[PDB]
């Protein structure tokens, strides 16, 4: 113990160009800068849940004592366009 | 001094033999039980067999009687660890442990470097990097560019900014094994939002089992 | 001396991925393949003419006694999608 | 043997002097005039001035009466052409010509190489290729693959395919001088429809003056 709690980092990046050219598509949310290791990622799409294609894991980023976390949604391009930015939930201890 | 040195990391497929080596030095290599010891990720440490390096004398565990063999060579000082149609199952940790000056003779005091066996049924696909644009809508805050890693079975990647600057800032987070087999990582760099692109703002991103030179700025 | 008349080309590729799906767009229309180094080429927008930001040139190919000519249409990425496919015409000696 | 030799090529920019030099050899330098032609590229000729080995008799073109100035060494027997305050309009090519044994005072029956000089004052911007996908929704006819060669200022740029493979089908279109001084091109090459990527159909851009090699796939 002794170790004091921090709040997660929350950096949502939209779907890159280069990743779009084509019929492929896919949400990156970087979840770090927490020392409790458990988390998992919620997404939904325009306040509907959405878990297609989601997968989440809680590394170590290194010796600094706190973990890390990373989710991938894969999808389709049309998918991306039919509704507004996506919203990434960490649900880490509170709503975020 | 004593130490035992293990072989690279092994990545097959199923149905595929394999025959992964651990030589030790600084000690006399013939008195000295040679044991392996199987760690899967998340699981504890599962024993499989011992070897004896003056004669055959071979005590394997009831569940890895037939399952795998373990052989060893004097003239050379080298221990072996030979399987036979692996599973999907299979891929875990494996070590080399050796018997010390004091206790038991299945003790296993001393260790030794680890060797990572992976095996899939997916084979090897160079990755495509794709520039991760910053958040060029909303500056508030701070910039963070960044490329995105994808389609690449080997786990090993690494990834540089400008040839190995930028060393503040940059914090690569581990991939993550995706239902397809082909694992996905990604890296920014905490930047100030007034900073876009100072000298190029680069990806570097190599690949040594496809041997893939993929440098991209963003 | 010169070479008789010939049949110019309407190949017109769609805007490439790559450069769509930045903020950015240029229909490209390759035509060649005539003798008569005279060609103006026009782009409608569903039947619209459009004029904006346009530009054609026609030079020599090679010893094959005929020219060439090129379009660039430069426009942005949400007005491609906002309509149907352009149409590149040459007005060569007809409508083709 | 009489014969003239020149400088060589000499790139520079705008707002600073240059001063090309042309020695003539075989014959007597002091009798001869010496002047200068230029030639702007896809222009004729331009008589800019004449001067006299012997003494300083320099006569000039009326529009080139200030803007530049000509000079010469009797003792090492060459001819200078130097400038002052170049501008993006001097880019051109420039002739030392000579006097011949019959015709007027002015005939310039001789000629040198050619010294070519370019200032052209812009921002040099890298190539961005962009591949231009095929009619991949209407494969009536013959299928055709390119790339798209665009925001660059040098005009010569070279294009291959498949490291200079591929030579039928294949044709170069040149460029276009756009509102904003950046040209653009666009290579294509004829393949059958039922050959959609025979081998790679990867597109090769090089381009010297930046020294950006390219390679994309399409």
């Amino acid at each position: 113990l002794g170790q004091p709690k921090a709040a997660p980092s929350v950096t949502l990046f939209p779907p890159s160009s280069e990743e779009l050219q084509a019929n492929k598509a896919t949400l990156v949310c970087l979840i770090s800068d927490f020392y409790p290791g458990a988390v998992t990622v919620a997404w939904k799409a325009d306040s509907s849940p959405v878990k297609a294609g989601v997968e989440t894991t809680t590394p170590s980023k290194q010796s600094n004592n706190k973990y890390a976390a990373s989710s991938y949604l894969s999808l389709t391009p049309e998918q991306w366009k039919s509704h507004r930015s996506y919203s990434c939930q960490v649900t880490h201890e509170g709503s975020t | 001094q004593m130490q035992l040195v293990q072989s690279g990391a092994e990545v097959k497929k199923p149905g595929e033999s394999l025959k992964i080596s651990c030589k030790g030095s600084g000690y006399t290599f013939s008195y000295y039980w040679i044991g392996w010891v199987r760690q899967m990720p998340g699981k504890g440490l599962e024993w499989m067999g011992i070897i004896y390096p003056g004669d055959s004398d071979t005590r394997y565990s009831p569940s890895f009687q037939g399952q795998v063999t373990i052989s060893a060579d004097k003239s050379i000082s080298t221990a072996y660890l030979h399987w036979s149609s692996l599973k999907a199952s299979d891929t875990a940790m494996y070590y080399c442990a050796r018997q010390g000056d004091l206790g038991d003779w299945i003790l296993l005091g001393y260790w030794g470097q680890g060797t990572l066996v992976t095996v899939s049924s997916a084979s090897t696909k160079g990755p495509s990097v794709f520039p991760l644009a910053p958040s060029s809508k909303s500056t508030s805050g701070t910039a963070a560019l960044g490329c995105l890693v994808k389609d690449y079975f080997p786990e090993p990647v690494t990834v540089s900014w400008n040839s190995g600057a930028l060393t503040s800032g940059v914090h690569t987070f581990p991939a993550v094994l995706q239902s397809s087999g082909l694992y996905s990582l990604s890296s920014v760099v905490t930047v100030p939002s007034s900073s876009l692109g100072t000298q190029t703002y680069i990806c570097n991103v190599n690949h040594k089992p496809s041997n893939t030179k993929v440098d991209k700025k963003v």
